[PDB]
């Protein structure tokens, strides 16, 4: 409906996201495209300058991934 | 990479955050409890949280 294997709770820097630890295992352990959520992360918060962002990763069982920012 | 484990969670750890980051940390990850502060190899901070090594793949 879909059915939800993880949430994750991060923080990570405003359009600094990359595949690397914690992204990497937290989402690739469940099979979310990594890259991704690098990209898309990076798009939402680019903008942000310096800011750090609190972002939670909702995680499909077909391996989807939908995610919320908060500002900032 | 190193991970700087501290007890609690993001919210009640927010004061610290910052200093964090400006002593390294890539990215922080809330799990059970705790808040994973990741970081390329340990560094000088007062908090005594537990450092551990990681591999990059659970």
């Amino acid at each position: 409906m879909k059915k939800v294997v993880a949430v994750v709770k991060l923080q990570l820097p405003a359009g600094k996201a990359t595949p690397a630890p914690p992204v990497g295992p937290a989402l690739g352990q469940h099979g979310a495209n990594i890259m991704e959520f690098v990209k898309a992360f990076n798009a939402a918060t680019a903008n942000m300058g310096d800011a750090i962002v609190p972002v939670e990763i909702t995680i499909y069982a077909d391996r989807s991934f939908t995610f919320v920012t908060k500002t900032p | 990479m190193w991970v700087y484990r501290l007890k609690g969670t993001l919210e009640a750890l927010d004061p610290i955050l910052p200093g964090l980051f400006d002593g390294g940390a890539r990215g922080l990850w809330e799990r059970e409890g705790e808040v994973w502060a990741f970081f390329p190899a340990p560094v000088d901070l007062p908090y005594e949280g537990v450092w551990e090594e990681v591999g990059d793949e659970w």
